[PDB]
């Protein structure tokens, strides 16, 4: 299988953080295009605050999807409006529903779609832009498009990003690529909500060890100088 | 414990106080020569096994690829 | 006896003010 | 215009892609032309594709 | 090793017996139910 | 004071050789790593649930909702990796410098190595990912190889027909309880050693030159702890997934098996050997011997010199052994296809022939060169 | 064979620490019995040579080339005393065997 | 009886051997006996 | 040396006080560096 090529991502930087406008744009993409079939279960409206949206913007986004509580005296499936503490919506009620609404194929939860894939984010982009006409000599069953990157090159998922599929609220031209890069950044974001933070800890950590090591070594060399200067002499009485 | 470890005789041993001596006497002055001295006494025993590991690793990779590469003569 | 040979020179090591050191 | 196509456009112009595609071109012809062969350009296509994507990515983000 | 030979003989029976004891215990503890089965006793 | 006497007797006034290199730091690092693992493990245990419905959810809740829970989890995983790095270098120091002649210390060591491998295996099963479930089934299946009682034993451990919740919960209990047994065995390891004292890289009797430990090998150990913490935090804070597998971030699907199943790196050398032997049982046995061959090592010493500092032919054989250990680590990763298999088969043959045959013959030849034999 | 033994003696490297060959023997029970039977001056030179080699290994240094131990010069002092220990040891073993 | 001591107890291993065999059989008897005793004790109140 | 390096007690005080300030200072500088990098 074709290994996805290395792309010059900003967050790939060692001391570089994630571009948060790209995470906001990639969250929009999911909200509009890929949410209806995939499930971001482990990501909730609460996680976004302080990353892509404010408290009121994320509250409005959460109030945009109703949820089910069902604790009514008799009402057992009561469907509430949804809140910040609520998690992202699910595409299908159960695994079977997924198989049913996706030609038998199960769309995997994207909660950690990238940390899952070996190629990493690159792979996601490779495929998102990897739908390709099947090389002469091959055919597929349903919604299966030869995708070189996808294992077997037969992904049930039909190509979901057509240029100008959705309009970015920021207005950045919604070209297929600009959309695949944004959703790869976002999917990366969910898989590690602390990419940035971890990197801040790594910076300070480096600096701290950077001052402690030299010093500790010095001490190691104070308390070991005594011996390292010891001069031995053999003086048989003769 | 100390005192009953061993029996030596007539071996005088001089030393200096830590604060009285330079911390890194000629550190790079002789350190480099010594490190280099050291590397040349051990490089012939250490390095050639890892060199042939590198050759076997590359070989395996390339051989594997060729193995995977379709047989042109086949299917024709 | 005990005087024939003197302290070997540690000059090299010696850091040729003590409070400062 | 999709930046992707643009980048691919240029990279494909690269002799590397040119020659790679040439092989793939011969391949597809042979695959379709030869009845005896049940072979395809999946095996060779990804060779060319890999090369193309390699250089494309090398500079694709510049547009994005 | 003549001396060793003689001493071995002396320990052979007791050694084997200890082994025998272990074997017996093993079957009982493990409830082999195959060696035990042929044995008159039956677990059920 | 009867509590301070033991502490003084083992860490302050202990007579240590003055010339031991940085390799002698590594065992102390292992002890620190053990604590670190225990501490991080305790802070994983306050939020982890050993239920197959909720184990992956609890791990994601640790990474996403607990304050600095991602830090403690990835510190635990990369500290297991650092534990195995320090363990391999500790065993390599023991093999190179002839420290296996301390036979009781060596045997308590190989018991500790078996316990640490079992602990890491069940700990890797614990997050209940795709890779954990298929990995568990695989090694549990290894037991089935047993000639007569194999099936029962496997089913016992699994606690059912196939690994399922029954396993996860008992694996959580065993993974919790074994590092304390490892700590007790490490105390026995330290005791069986102080009776004899540590060895030196020259391999000679260092009784004429011994120094205290408090000011000389304590600040060293502190410096080694600082360097090991630097490598651990640059493994955690910068490349948190370079040693793990991506497929462990998917939930455990019994209906799908990840096509590429590879045990973690530090098990790879063994994995290679197992795959190499055609017979299943043979593989299991060889695998075990792979670790056990070490225990067998103190009976194979045929030289009149303890260390390899003055033994160049056995030095060459030792570095060839390290070389094909790295080769077996690589092969395990490679899939089943030519020519990875042949290398694996040879590499295993060369590994067992160098440890069993070539080193004692080389030691006899080296004794003959010095007009000793 | 003589020149190749000198080359191996240089490649072994204990002469660079000023050691003899018999200083490098692993102290088993027979070796410690042979060391105990040494005269006082030979024992004191052996202990000083071992201490100096340990100090040089501590500082990661070697002796200057004029101070190394010439293969030809090395003396196998412990050897004579050792053979006896082994001989006596074997005799005793044989007696028990029989 | 001296025979017992002379044959079964004198040799420590036999001392164990007899214990081992005894254990192998004790279970059978004790189990069955206690079972029945229990059965009799609760003669009528059971699943049967 | 005559203030914080003469007797252990004096040494202890400076350590506590200095550490007290170094903490914030380190974070502050890190802020610049972190923001600088990003
Ligand atoms: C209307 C349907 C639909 C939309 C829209 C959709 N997907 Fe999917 N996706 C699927 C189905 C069905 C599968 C499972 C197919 C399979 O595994 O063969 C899938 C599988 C995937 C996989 C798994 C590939 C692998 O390695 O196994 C990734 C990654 C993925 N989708 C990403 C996306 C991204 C990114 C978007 C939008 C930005 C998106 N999808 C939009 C239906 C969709
Ligand atoms: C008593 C001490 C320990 C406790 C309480 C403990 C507890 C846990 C718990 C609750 C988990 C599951 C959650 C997680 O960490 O991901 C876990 C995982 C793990 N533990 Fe331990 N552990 C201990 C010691 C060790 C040691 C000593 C090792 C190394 C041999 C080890 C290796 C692992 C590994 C590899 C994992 C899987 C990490 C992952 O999910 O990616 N643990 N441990
Ligand atoms: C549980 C992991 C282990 C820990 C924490 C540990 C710890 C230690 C410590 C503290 C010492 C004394 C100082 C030193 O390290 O040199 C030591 C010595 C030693 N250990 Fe380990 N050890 C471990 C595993 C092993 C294993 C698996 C082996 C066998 C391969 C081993 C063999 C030895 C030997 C031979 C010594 C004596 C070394 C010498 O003085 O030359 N240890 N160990
Ligand atoms: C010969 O010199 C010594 C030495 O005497 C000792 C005791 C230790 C042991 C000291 C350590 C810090 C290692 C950890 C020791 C333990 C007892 C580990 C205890 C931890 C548990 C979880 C139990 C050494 O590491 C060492 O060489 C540097």
């Amino acid at each position: 299988e074709l290994h996805p090529p290395s792309y010059p991502w900003s967050h790939r930087g060692l001391l570089s953080s994630l571009d948060h406008t790209s995470i906001r744009r990639g969250f929009q993409v999911y909200k509009q295009v890929c949410s209806s079939c995939h499930s971001m279960d482990y990501v909730a409206y609460r996680h976004l605050v302080g990353v892509c949206y404010t408290e009121e913007e994320a509250k409005a986004l959460a109030e945009e999807v109703e949820v089910q509580d069902g604790p009514n005296d008799d009402g057992e499936m009561f469907m509430r409006p949804g809140k910040l503490s609520d998690y992202f919506p699910k595409p299908y009620p159960n695994p079977e529903a997924a198989r049913a609404a996706n030609n038998g194929a199960l769309p995997p939860d994207l909660s950690y779609i990238v940390r899952a894939r070996h190629g990493g984010e690159d792979y996601v982009f490779s495929l998102l832009t990897g739908y390709c006409e099947p090389p002469t000599g091959v055919s597929l069953r349903e919604g299966l498009y030869f995708n070189p990157y996808f294992p077997g090159q037969a992904i049930g998922m039909a190509p979901p990003i057509y240029t100008e599929v959705l309009e970015y609220d920021d207005g950045t031209p919604a070209t297929m690529s600009q959309v695949a890069k944004d959703v790869a950044t976002f999917l990366r974001w969910a898989s590690e909500p602390e990419h940035d933070h971890r990197k801040r800890m790594g910076l300070k950590m480096l600096l701290m060890m950077g001052l402690l090591l030299p010093l500790t070594y010095a001490m190691k060399r104070h308390k070991w100088s005594v011996l390292k200067s010891r001069k031995l002499a053999y003086r048989p009485p003769k | 414990e100390f005192g009953n470890l061993a029996r030596i005789r007539h071996v005088i041993s001089y030393s200096l106080s830590p604060f009285e001596q330079r911390a890194f006497p000629s550190y790079f002055s002789k350190g480099i020569p010594n490190v280099l001295r050291r590397t040349r006494e051990r490089i012939l025993r250490v390095a050639p096994p890892f060199v042939v590991v590198y050759l076997i690793y590359t070989w395996g990779n390339q051989e594997f690829e060729q193995s995977k590469r379709k047989n042109p003569a086949m299917y024709e | 006896s005990h005087t024939d040979v003197k302290v070997p020179d540690f000059s090299d090591y010696r850091r040729a003010s003590s409070e400062a050191r | 215009v999709d930046p992707l196509t643009t980048v691919r456009e240029h990279c494909e112009q690269l002799e590397k892609c040119v020659k790679a595609r040439e092989r793939l071109e011969l391949c597809d012809n042979r695959v379709s032309s030869r009845s005896q062969t049940e072979e395809d350009c999946t095996e060779e296509l990804f060779d060319f594709l890999h090369a193309r994507d390699h250089c494309v990515a090398h500079k694709l983000f510049k547009n994005l | 090793g003549p001396r060793y030979r003689e001493l071995a003989r002396n320990w052979i029976p007791t050694a084997g017996m200890w082994g025998t004891v272990g074997a017996v215990g093993l079957v009982w503890a493990t409830d082999w139910r195959l060696i035990l089965d042929w044995v008159p006793y039956i677990n059920g | 004071h009867p509590l301070f006497k033991i502490i003084n007797h083992s860490f302050i006034d202990l007579p240590a050789p003055s010339n031991i290199s940085s390799w002698w730091n590594f065992g102390s690092l292992l002890g620190v790593c053990l604590m670190v693992q225990i501490i991080t493990g305790l802070f994983l245990a306050m939020h982890y649930t050993s239920d197959t419905m909720t184990a992956f959810s609890s791990v994601t809740h640790i990474c996403r909702d607990v304050n600095y829970g991602w830090l403690i989890r990835y510190m635990h995983a990369n500290g297991a990796s650092m534990f195995f790095i320090c363990l391999f270098l500790h065993v390599g120091r023991g093999l190179y410098y002839g420290s296996y002649t301390f036979m009781e210390t060596w045997n308590i060591g190989v018991l500790l190595l078996f316990a640490v491998m079992a602990t890491a295996f069940m700990g890797y099963v614990l997050p209940w990912g795709q890779m954990s479930f298929w990995g568990a089934t695989v090694i549990t299946n290894l037991l089935s190889a047993i000639p007569y009682i194999g099936t029962t034993l496997v089913e016992w451990i699994w606690g059912g027909f196939s690994v399922d919740k029954a396993t996860l919960t008992r694996f959580f209990a065993f993974h919790f309880i074994l590092p304390f047994i490892i700590a007790a065995l490490a105390i026995v390891h330290l005791l069986f050693l102080h009776e004899t004292g540590s060895n030196n890289p020259t391999g000679l009797n260092s009784d004429a030159d011994k120094i205290p430990f408090h000011p000389y090998y304590t600040i060293k150990d502190i410096l080694g702890i600082l360097i090991m913490f630097l490598i651990l935090m640059t493994l955690v804070l910068f490349f948190p997934d370079m040693l793990g597998d991506p497929d462990n971030y998917m939930p455990a699907n019994p209906l799908n098996t990840p096509p590429h199943i590879k045990p973690e790196w530090y098990f790879l050398f063994a994995y290679a050997i197992l795959r190499s032997i055609p017979n299943k049982l043979g593989g299991v046995l060889a695998l075990i011997l792979s670790i056990l061959i070490l225990a067998l090592m103190p009976f194979l010493h045929t030289s009149k010199q303890r260390s390899l500092m003055f033994r160049p032919i056995t030095q060459i054989l030792y570095w060839i052994l390290v070389a094909n250990l790295l080769i077996l680590t690589w092969i395990g990763g490679q899939p089943v296809e030519h020519p990875f298999i042949i290398i694996g088969q040879l590499a295993s043959i060369s590994y067992f022939s160098i440890i069993l045959i070539l080193m004692p013959i080389s030691g006899i030849i080296e004794d003959k060169m010095l007009k000793l034999y | 064979l003589d020149g190749f033994r000198k080359w191996y003696y240089n490649a072994a490297g204990f002469n660079k620490l000023g050691l003899m060959r018999d200083d490098t023997l692993h102290e088993t029970e027979d070796v410690k019995e042979a060391i105990r039977r040494l005269p006082e001056d030979l024992y004191n030179d052996r202990m000083f040579r071992i201490k100096r080699a340990l100090d040089l290994t501590m500082r990661h240094q070697i002796l200057p080339k004029d101070q190394w131990t010439k293969y030809e010069e090395d003396k196998f002092y412990l050897e004579p005393y050792l053979k006896e220990v082994i001989r006596e040891r074997k005799e005793r073993e044989e007696w028990a065997k029989k | 009886p001296s025979r017992l001591y002379s044959l079964l107890f004198r040799r420590t291993s036999t001392f164990a051997l007899t214990i081992a065999v005894g254990a192998l059989f004790f279970e059978r008897a004790f189990d069955q006996g206690a079972d029945a005793i229990y059965e009799h004790i609760n003669e009528g109140k059971l699943w049967k």
